[PDB]
């Protein structure tokens, strides 16, 4: 089944509704913990808007920030199906990322491949565009991103972008730049090969 | 009170075999169904199989049919998931869960079955086609210790298989400001990951920084000192 909001940002004490396309169950799972049953068919309350099913939280408490999974028992075949899952995240003020760029290590170069790593540290919200430039040519297809979960304390995200080059390509070029863009602002850290 | 404890997960080659146990403590099977539900790393929940222990009824996800069987030994109040003909996609954490049941509730009213009120912590199945330990490269500090503010530094751990890998800083002395990112599957089919930390620039050259990477599938631990570049 399909869950509508997929991701949602909300604050503590807010009315929260995620929907799900005759009987369903909702489960709460926090990272590294197991699913915990919430309700079937308390601040949690179910509904049945038309054919689709709805779960509403009234005064979102700091413990309810988690991922939510729709679930149903299919009568035919004795099946169970789950929803794709909806994640409720803590809204906070915007926070610009501290941006850092890392040349490949010399040890790695000996092996014939060059990883260049860009870091976006402790920022909010999650959406950000990260773009690699080698001597001002925008890179495509040679990079991979990874993002942490929302930090329990300051409620922000960290992100890593990793550019993978052959050592031969890396030594052909001079300026390496990581440009990170959020809304009306862009921040670009860079280095010349060899300093 | 109610306890459900799963065991048996481990490394296994493709086309191999595994059997999990789910031990029950505090309730009576027969009045509670047992369900195997698996969660692939980074993904959501996928039903695997279910069983009515008192009556021995079974139902399977289509993706599992003809490969896994589920069973319960009524004597020890433990349920079993035997898995065969494994393929890479079967890697997951395998939860065992219980839900209130009734002969009639089951035969005629399955759509309105009560929810899965207790779940175990899960057992991890890793299907591997090779075991490769990691390479660990320093992400050398972004400042020169005269820069006078915050520096970032890190470890790149790459080209290892299968998951997982755990990272710590200064044997776990350093945890404030650490970020260890989820691993990514590279196009070589090997996982790669990065772990970073922010520290005061002035501390570079006084304080040593060592990341500790532990790859239990290869029984390997690597300690890397991250030094400033020049
Ligand atoms: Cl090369
Ligand atoms: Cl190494
Ligand atoms: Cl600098
Ligand atoms: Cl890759
Ligand atoms: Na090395
Ligand atoms: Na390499
Ligand atoms: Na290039
Ligand atoms: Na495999
Ligand atoms: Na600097
Ligand atoms: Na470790
Ligand atoms: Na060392």
């Amino acid at each position: 089944m399909t869950q509508s909001p997929s991701s949602l940002s909300a604050s503590v004490g807010d009315r929260v509704t995620i929907t799900c396309r005759s009987a369903v169950a909702w489960y709460q799972q926090k990272p590294g913990k197991a699913p915990k049953l919430l309700i079937y068919s308390s601040r949690f309350s179910g509904s049945r808007s038309g054919t689709d099913f709805t779960l509403t939280i009234s005064s979102l408490q700091p413990e309810d920030f988690a991922t939510y999974y729709c679930q149903q028992y299919v009568s035919g075949g004795w099946l169970i199906t789950f929803g794709q899952g909806t994640k409720v995240e803590i809204k906070r003020t915007v926070a610009a990322p501290s941006v850092f760029i890392f040349p490949p290590s010399d040890s790695q170069l000996k092996s014939g491949t060059a990883s260049v790593v860009c870091l976006l540290n402790n920022f909010y919200p999650r959406e950000a565009k990260v773009s690699w430039y080698v001597d001002n040519a925008l890179q495509s297809g040679n990079s991979q991103e990874s993002v942490t979960e929302q930090d329990s304390k300051d409620s922000t995200y960290s992100l890593s972008s990793t550019l993978t080059l052959s050592k031969a390509d890396y030594e052909k070029h001079k300026v390496y730049a990581c440009e990170v863009t959020q809304g009306t602002t862009s921040v670009t850290k860079s280095f010349n090969r060899g300093e | 009170e109610v306890q459900l404890v799963e065991s048996g997960g481990g490394l296994v080659q493709p086309g191999g075999s595994l059997r999990l146990s789910c031990a029950a403590s505090g309730f009576d099977s027969g009045a509670y169904l047992r369900h195997w539900v698996r969660q692939a790393p980074g993904k959501g929940l996928e039903w695997v199989a279910s069983i009515y222990p008192s009556y021995g009824y079974t139902s399977y996800a289509d993706s599992v049919k003809g490969r896994f069987t589920i069973s319960a030994d009524t004597s020890k109040n433990t349920a079993y998931l035997q898995m065969n003909s494994l393929r890479a996609e079967d890697t997951a954490v395998y939860y065992c869960a219980r839900s209130a049941a009734s002969y009639y509730g089951y035969w005629h009213w399955y759509h309105f079955s009560p929810g899965m009120d207790y779940w175990g912590q899960g057992t991890l199945v890793t299907v591997f086609n090779q075991i490769k330990g990691p390479s660990v490269f320093p992400l050398a500090p972004s400042s020169k210790s005269t820069s006078g503010g915050t520096a970032a530094l890190g470890c790149l751990v790459k080209d290892y298989f299968p998951e997982p890998v755990t990272v710590s800083w200064n044997s776990g002395a350093l945890t404030s400001g650490v970020h260890t990112f989820p691993a990514v599957l590279q196009s070589s089919g090997l996982y790669s990951l990065s772990s970073v930390v922010t520290v005061p620039s002035s501390s570079l050259g006084t304080q040593t920084y060592i990341c500790n990477v532990n790859h239990k599938p290869s029984n390997t631990k690597v300690d890397k000192k991250v030094e400033p570049k020049s």
